[PDB]
RNA sequence: GGAAUACUGCCAGCUGGGACUGAGGACUGCGACGUAAGUCAAGGAUGCUGGCAUAAUGGUUAUAUGCCGCCCGUCUUGAAA
RNA sequence: AAGCUCGUAUCAGUUUUAUGAGUGUAAGAAGUCCUUGUUUGAACGUGGACAUUUGAAUGAAGAGCUUUUAGUGGGCCAUUUUUGGUAAGCAGAACUGGCGAUGCGGGAUGAACCGAACGUAGAGUUAAGGUGCCGGAAUACACGCUCAUCAGACACCACAAAAGGUGUUAG
RNA sequence: GCCCUGAAAAUGGAUGGCGCUCAAGCGUGUUACCUAUACUCUACCGUCAGGGUUGAUGCCCUGACGAGUAGGCAGG
């Protein structure tokens, strides 16, 4: 859906005479935070020997965007799981913010690399600090300076059956 | 080691008849050499009881009922203690309770991401 | 010889439940809640903000 | 048989007092009345 | 659909109603029938439920059976009552004075009672004398004694 | 509980509230094919047919059941408003083996008033607080018979997980939603 | 530093439009508004009004239109095959 | 189908707990306590007594015992375990489902595919499948890919060598 | 990843047809909408069950159910 970022805190129950068990952090992208919390789990057992009856979760808090009305480079470093192996990708996306970058990410997975959002794992998302650091094309063409582009052969949307002029494409 | 008739026994080998891995039965042959267990096994919509002939090193003595016969002494002792002095006492098995509240502190104990 | 739903019967609410009146009056479905002025540790923050 | 582990109680032994009787004894006593009966053959064709 | 757990439309059953065409006995059965609802008596129940059985369900009852039972302590002035037919026995030299309650009595033991010095008296006789079976001793014959 | 997990910002730590008590159970699947063994734990569970709903207490006895039904259930935690809607709108008693709708509190006293239960409002505190006379209460309600979601299943296939996209399992807040939609 | 708004949730908050239904047939009950007698939307529809008073509604019959519908019985897993 | 009894009676294609195996057993009147009799210990008992906090959860109003008789029996398909394999198909065991006796919605059409089991109707909402026209329902919105000199709208097996291509996109 | 080759016979025919190319194709996301003898509410028929009752195998009140070959029982 509309993707949401999470921060998720669990840790193992605590023991007789093993008190205070170390607290693990994630940062979940999900629409809910059911999904957060299973995927919470799942990648705690996938890297730790960290089961959900053993464990529980401390805490699970929304983070915002800190300025979600800034225009940003975003760096995203992903993993997929293959019958190889697991393989390394690192797109580039110019958004608003985490989540909808994160959202056109899966949706370009999706139409390209025919992938699934439970196959995909989201390992980093950064933020370009500086314009030098973007390295690719489809991205960099849009830093120029003083970036101008028209919008040719506009299509108008009819709300009627037949119409009494021919249409024109001008903008 | 002596096996009587009726006793309770786990079997357990130390290549034929793999199915009767893990079953528990009734003793009710004993011989010098061998022992009688009864079966009882699922037939269509039915149990049927089948008659095994065991060397004595596969199969031991079953513990099935330890739990029960604890839990009667432990419940009896209990009633005359309450018996004894009038109080509110619950002797049936609970099922686990979902956990409680809590508070668990940061202190030294800072979470890592991972 | 016919159910009536209190949801939309008040006759039948009022006569289920006499503290419905008493609710309604005070308006306890809108209760406004105490002002307070707790902050969250710089930790819970830093951790909050934490990559 | 005689090492068989497991050995099922056939049916037709019930009723019977020799239900008690270990099938590997009843089997190896089979077989040596087997083998005695195959010598007092022997012993019958050597007389003939 | 519904993933039914038991039979539907299953009968209770119990012998509902009686399957003679007797208008006596069909009198009976009403009079009785008010008498267990309207008494809530576990004697009356019981009764309503005899008047139900067939033939080979409600075997006679003898006269020394009805002298053996009255024999018993504290039992030799309770009204006996059987749900079917007293029959005459020849086996027994003395039978008490006593009264008994029986749908049908063959002529010989009516007359044994008689003699005797009792009475001998109708179902409905023993409703209007005890209501609710007030000092009543019910007789039922043996079973399985046929084949 | 509002101002303990703010008492326990303040302070650096973090409150962990209680796991839930209570889950509410809704049969999404109907009666062909159904495997015998969960066939016979929603039988357990009073779900004979679809969209049928009861309460259940949460115990170690009960997990287990919910996780054999799960692909034939959708489940989750009530709130107090869905509660006394569905007790309100939905809400019979089985007295005499017959399902009498609960339209005076006379009922539910002259049933339940030797458990201290005497109104409507006494069975939904019983049923949100799982009190000594739980077990009883709930089955005294008559299994709950709801109708299709007012709004649509919201999804396009009902038999996946709720967390997979689909119906099914455990949507913990999100039945209140459900369950509203279904009164 | 001071706010607002979005999102999620609650109200025994208010209010407009539309559709199907009116089972039951003296009273009894649970309630509400009322000092009060009484009243009520509270254990199932009443009130006011118009036209027609007959082929008008309705039925039957012949047909037309839209969609659905393979020829029965028997015997064979199974049958259009 | 008939009787007899009992009916907090009898239980359960389920879970939990304890204990086995790499699914089996057990969870109270077919009990328990003291008292010391039978062949200093096991195993059988004399007499008295403790209950509706009588021994986990959930569900269930019918359960048990005697009698008593109609129709039937070598079928197909599929899933999961396991043993042997063939050019390839597969063959032998264990268990469980669907169908025969069964209509309804959908998959254009259909023995085993998806949904759903059926008194007569009204209203509402849905399942599976769909919403250019046939055809009830957005020529909806949004992000990408593709141009096929008979593309594709498919069962996910085979052709298939993950082979060939100066097609295109992303790594 | 998508596209082309990756072998094909023999009456004229098939993504069901028409047709469709920033799709009416493929992957995915968010909503709205259509409609089963299914679900919910009501009425009516029948069956079963539980209560009441000094044309009584009738009458009154309440609740739940309704597929079916061989075969069984019951009322007509
Ligand atoms: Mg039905
Ligand atoms: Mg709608
Ligand atoms: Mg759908
Ligand atoms: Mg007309
Ligand atoms: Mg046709
Ligand atoms: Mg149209
Ligand atoms: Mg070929
Ligand atoms: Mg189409
Ligand atoms: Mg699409």
């Amino acid at each position: 859906a509309h993707f949401k970022e999470y921060q998720v805190i669990g840790r193992r129950l605590p023991t007789e005479s093993v008190p205070e068990p170390k607290l693990f952090r994630m940062r979940i992208f999900a629409s809910n935070e059911v999904i957060a919390k299973s995927r919470y789990w799942y990648f705690l057992q996938k890297l730790h020997k960290v089961k959900k009856a053993s464990g529980e979760i401390v805490s699970i808090n929304q983070i915002n965007e800190a300025h979600p009305t800034k225009v940003k480079n975003f760096g995203v470093w992903v993993r997929y799981d293959s019958r190889s192996g697991t393989h390394n990708m690192y797109k580039e996306i110019r958004d608003v913010s985490r989540v909808a970058a994160v959202e056109t990410l899966y949706q370009d997975m999706a139409a390209r690399h025919r992938a699934r959002f439970r196959s995909i794992h989201i390992l980093k998302v950064a933020e370009i600090e500086k314009t030098a650091d973007v390295k690719r094309q489809y991205v960099k063409q849009f830093l120029t300076k003083d970036l101008k582009f028209p919008l040719p052969h506009r299509v108008q949307k009819s709300t009627k059956t037949f119409s009494y002029k021919r249409p024109s494409t001008f903008y | 080691k002596v096996y009587k008739v009726g006793d309770i026994v786990d079997i357990k080998a130390n290549m034929p008849h793999k199915f009767y891995q893990g079953k528990t039965g009734v003793v009710y042959n004993v011989t010098k050499s061998s022992v009688g267990v009864i079966i009882n096994k699922m037939v269509g919509n039915r149990y049927l009881e089948k008659r095994l002939n065991l060397r004595v090193e596969h199969i031991k003595h079953s513990k099935c009922r330890q739990e029960f016969l604890e839990r009667v002494k432990a419940n009896a002792a209990k009633r005359a203690e309450a018996k004894a002095q009038g109080v509110a006492v619950q002797l049936k098995r609970q099922p686990a309770q979902p956990r409680e509240s809590r508070i668990v502190s940061t202190e030294g104990n800072v979470p890592q991401t991972l | 010889v016919l159910k009536k739903n209190p949801l939309k019967n008040k006759q039948v609410l009022l006569r289920l439940n006499p503290y419905a009146k008493v609710f309604a009056a005070e308006k306890l479905g809108s209760k406004k809640a105490e002002k307070t002025g707790t902050k969250p540790a710089a930790v819970f923050t830093e951790t909050l903000k934490h990559d | 048989l005689d090492d068989q582990w497991l050995v099922e109680v056939d049916d037709k032994v019930k009723g019977t007092d020799n239900e008690l009787i270990d099938p590997r004894t009843l089997n190896r006593a089979e077989r040596k009345r087997l083998v005695k009966k195959n010598e007092k053959q022997q012993r019958r064709n050597m007389k003939n | 659909g519904i993933d039914h757990t038991s039979k539907q439309h299953k009968r209770s059953g119990h012998r509902t109603a009686p399957k003679s065409d007797n208008v006596y006995l069909k009198l009976l059965v009403k009079l009785y029938t008010f008498l267990a609802r309207r008494t809530d008596a576990p004697f009356n129940k019981v009764v309503l439920k005899a008047l139900f059985l067939s033939k080979i369900n409600r075997p006679p009852v003898s006269v020394s059976r009805i002298a053996r039972a009255l024999k018993q302590e504290g039992a030799a002035n309770k009204t006996v009552v059987v749900v079917g037919t007293v029959t005459d026995d020849a086996r027994i030299f003395e039978f008490p004075k006593t009264t008994v309650a029986a749908l049908r009595f063959t002529a010989g033991a009516r007359a044994k009672i008689v003699k005797a010095g009792g009475e001998c008296i109708t179902l409905d006789q023993l409703a209007v004398r005890a209501p609710k079976g007030q000092n009543t001793l019910i007789l039922r014959g043996p079973r399985n004694s046929r084949e | 509980i509002i101002q303990a997990k703010r008492d326990a910002k303040a302070a650096g730590s973090y409150y962990v509230e209680a796991q839930h008590k209570l889950v509410f159970v809704v049969r999404i699947k109907g009666i062909n094919k159904i495997p015998p063994k969960p066939r016979k734990v929603l039988q357990l569970l009073r779900l004979t047919r679809i969209n049928s709903g009861t309460f259940v207490k949460v115990t170690k006895a009960t997990l287990e059941l919910l996780k054999l039904i799960e692909p034939y259930v959708a489940y989750g935690y009530p709130s107090y408003s869905t509660i006394r809607q569905l007790v309100y709108k939905r809400g019979f008693g089985k007295i005499n083996k017959q399902r009498v709708p609960l339209s005076d509190n006379a009922i539910i006293e002259a049933n339940l008033g030797k458990y201290g239960i005497l109104s409507i409002d006494d069975l939904i505190h019983e049923i949100i607080t799982v009190g000594p006379h739980f077990k009883q209460a709930n089955n005294f309600l008559w299994p709950f018979k709801l109708s299709n979601p007012s709004g649509g299943w919201g999804v396009p296939r009902k038999f996946k997980h709720f967390i997979q996209g689909g119906s099914f399992g455990n949507r913990e807040e999100f039945i209140n939603k459900l369950v509203k939609s279904m009164n």
